[PDB]
């Protein structure tokens, strides 16, 4: 067609009871650059070549409901250097409620859990957040 | 390699009429040199009197460059005959010739001194040509040529 | 009369040797150093002269020549070095070191300075550390002995 | 004439299926400066002389459509130190839809691919972006 | 895809009589190119001498446009034959052709340069066609055509 | 009089075809300070004395017209350490279109050339810019 | 003709020994270094020749080989080393050091460079400091003596 | 087959001695180091063989063991050390050094690695500087000699 897609209809599968979230970020892939030059090159700028890869962490937010303490449980699964690891899948849906773009995350485990702030005059809900480390990510469109 | 010997011995007075001849039909010689072995001596073509195509290396280089430009340009066949495709093909050709200049194959201190590439309406093509499906590109390239003779001169220095 | 000094990053090395002067990869180096000479002397004191002592010339010493490249997996030069090192069979060579510039009168690449290095033969060979956690290039380094160097005037 | 040109009508050729983009930046050329002074100069400030050259990376943005996954494919072409390299051409057009200023980029290859953010109340489209390394650039006006 | 090889090898001197021929019965060729694989070479129809219908893409585009216009116009059958229905159908056709111009399929910098649509009494219809239940619409469209041959001139540059 | 001057009527001579620019900055002169104190000074703060001089770079902007590629040409005049150097003169005019304040710049040469950004919805023109190094500057008022 | 140099972080070590060449954990190392050779010489001065002196070859020296891993609690290699060290019973081995790359003609992992290391036997063994206040990994380091190394041409 | 290496900050020290193995404060240390062994050799050159020299084993050397704590004002261990140092009366002991981990089959703390250190006796004792202007802890450090160490296989 000739029309783009929006970002207000998605889904996350993380091994919990609720698939709804308010914010999803940190989807990025990067590669390093190596520079090189020899003495007699008629070119005075350096040459470039691919190096190692690097992935960023994942940050997700959600509102707080009564009777739901999954973030703390997963974080507290930690032992000296061991922890439960999970496969994380994030999808993008259309108007028939089917997927369109999929991000696949291998061997995720949480590194930070942040609770809410309390203000007396605050007319806002209670927001908790988590940060996730993971080895590698993939992108599937179509 | 893996050679014992030439069957005939060729001297300088005989190669004088093999390297340069009124007909231009040069013949290259295989000669043995003491302490070195059997070497190829002479690098001239059968058109040895031609001011442009005397030497083997110049023609081999031109053939290599032309076939690689051909391969690079082939993906643009059946495209719309408009300014955008002309720009696309011109950029490809300049990038290839720049990579060749960098390697030391073309003469000049800067790319602008080594080659030029041109395409355009009423520059290389005509109006009618557009109506049929033809593109015309003009390319110029600067190369260098080898030296064959070394002359030594001796004298008595005053004590 | 000069107003601006020359630049150090445009240079070349030539091996006047077995047949290495025509091999393109044998002229490309990342770094060249070691071109320096020193005079060694002794001190003599004269009785009655308390204002200065005498410095007397003794001998001349030269530094080794050091070259650095990215690793070339098949090199005739390295075959020459390893023949010297493994089979105790040395055959010294001559070298040229050039500092280059652009001259125009259009423009051309030309030598600006040239040094002749006489009777060089292998001294040391090394390769850099392999490390699973760093972005780096395999770099090889060669060090050579020689007799002396001169300016190609 | 006496009137300048705008920046809202262009085109990019990068080896993909779509030539349309939303943002184009990073077109810049730089040179280094070397300073020098001798002791007896009647001038107390240093002299300057040209040095080596430096080029910046290229950043381009685009909206996300269904069935188009070219950015990830090109990024994933990478091998240990090898990758597919391309010639990138960016042009500026006039009112007859012809070019006016051309930027020519040699031996481009991608170094970073950044996916979108997801917000439930967001009334905005999904934007992906790429960052490209390249040896040298050129400018042709006219 | 999923192809090993053509059974016959076709050269340029043979395709010379396959692409252009006095009868117009062009034949397209499947050829292997080094480093690329097996490609389709030639996009001409069996009417290869026709100044309008040489190329496959032009006819396929015309077929697509005509069937979509047909589908869009069908809901107006059995309507009163008056100026209001003529206006409705004209508006539908112009909107479709405008969407097609926007996609890049039609030539021109503005819609008015790409197409025209006309209907009216004593313009396209005589009253005879009106009374018996006919409507006549005249549509014109501008398209572009591909280039097939790319030529090069190589020369030497004065040093 | 008792009225000051404005900054919206000027002219630049740089060796090009057009004398009009949109922005001119970097006119500044600076000197260093050396501090000194001896032990028995009845004063506990340090003494100051003049040192060496320092000049800043020059930045100029302009709109992009068809058929004008002078900035890139001058920048591309560079060779290994050589380049064409020019005398740059900037003036301030009055209402009869005559000069009033003159800045004189010796031995200028360009160090950076920055091209435009492209935005589809942008209702703004295409702006290129240059940065110039130069040994010394002078000021003439009157 | 080469345009880009090789990368240093993709490598491997093989023990051509008792039965260690088939044990997977015996090929995985965090760091390998020590592959360098040096020629040692003496200086002789000739009377009457004041322009240079003579450098005469004497002998050849090699560096020890150093390996670093995260600690493996049960290793046959470490049993071999500790048998050499505690019971003064040594049995030298041969080694291969490989630098790897990707070759394609689809793709495959293949050796790029290979060195043979002849007659290696244990020299030193160590483990890193234990510290209650730092985030660190237990790292063990082994150093070996050998006779010489050669390129597998 | 291992995928993740062990961690260094969870460890323990045990004194198999007079009655110190049951005293809780005698097992808590801030730092432990010094667990490394080295083989010392000599070089022999053979005439006619110019490709390598012979390295011959000579003896074995061990590093001292270093312990660091916050200062304990009444310690039986320090009484043992000061009896050795002031009255020249030494009585060597045996030690264990343990590296710990979590095992589960719920979970439990268990030893992962153990070394036996044989015939240890005091070498050095020190306390850190007192400074009126710094936020610091009084830290005491002990260094010990021993004969050798072994793995508790």
């Amino acid at each position: 067609a000739e029309y783009p897609l929006p970002k207000f209809h998605f889904q996350v599968d993380w091994g919990g009871s609720r698939l709804g979230f308010t914010e999803v970020s940190g989807l990025d892939v990067e590669t390093e650059v190596i520079e090189y030059r020899e003495g007699n090159l008629p070119q005075y700028h350096k040459l470039k070549m691919p190096g190692m890869q690097k992935f960023s962490n994942i940050t997700m937010k959600r509102g707080t409901f009564q009777g739901d303490n999954d973030f703390y449980k997963w974080w507290n699964t930690v032992a000296l250097n061991t922890i439960e690891r999970r496969d994380l899948t994030i999808s993008l849906l259309n108007e028939k409620h089917e997927p369109v773009v999929v991000w696949k995350v291998n061997r995720a485990w949480p590194t930070k859990v942040q609770s809410t702030d309390l203000k007396g005059d605050g007319n806002e809900v209670a927001i908790e957040s988590i940060e996730v480390a993971h080895e590698g990510l993939t992108i599937q469109n179509g | 390699s893996s050679v014992i010997k030439p069957v005939l011995k060729i001297t300088n007075e005989q190669q004088n009429n093999l390297n340069v001849h009124p007909t231009g039909k040069s013949i290259n010689a295989i000669r043995a040199f003491t302490g070195k072995g059997t070497l190829i001596w002479g690098a001239r073509t059968l058109a040895g009197n031609d001011n442009e195509w005397r030497y083997v290396s110049v023609r081999r280089f031109f053939n290599m460059a032309e076939e690689s430009i051909k391969k690079g340009s082939e993906p643009f066949v059946f495209e719309p005959n408009d300014a955008n495709t002309w720009t696309k093909v011109k950029a490809m050709i300049e990038n290839f010739l720049t990579l060749q200049w960098r390697a030391g194959a073309l003469a000049g201190a800067k790319p602008e001194q080594a080659f030029y590439v041109k395409i355009g309406l009423n520059e290389t093509m005509t109006a009618l040509d557009i109506l049929e499906g033809r593109m015309i590109v003009e390319i110029g390239m600067a190369v260098v040529r080898p030296a064959e003779f070394i002359i030594l001169k001796f004298s008595h220095k005053m004590q | 009369i000069r107003t601006y000094p020359p630049v150090s990053f445009f240079f070349e090395v030539v091996f006047q040797g077995e047949n290495l002067d025509k091999d393109v990869v044998e002229t490309r180096f990342q770094s060249v150093t070691g071109l320096s000479v020193d005079m060694q002397t002794e001190t003599l004191k004269e009785g009655g002269e308390n204002r200065f002592e005498h410095i007397l010339p003794v001998r001349t010493k030269y530094d080794p020549l050091v070259l650095k490249r990215g690793l070339v997996n098949d090199s005739q030069m390295v075959k020459w070095c390893m023949d010297a090192i493994l089979n105790f069979d040395i055959r010294p060579m001559n070298l040229l070191v050039r500092l280059l510039h652009i001259e125009r009168s259009s423009s051309t690449i030309a030598p600006l300075m040239t040094w002749k290095v006489i009777n060089a033969w292998p001294k040391k060979w090394s390769v850099s550390e392999f490390n699973a956690e760093q972005n780096s290039i395999a770099v090889e380094s060669l060090e050579l002995n020689y007799s002396y160097f001169e300016t190609l005037k």
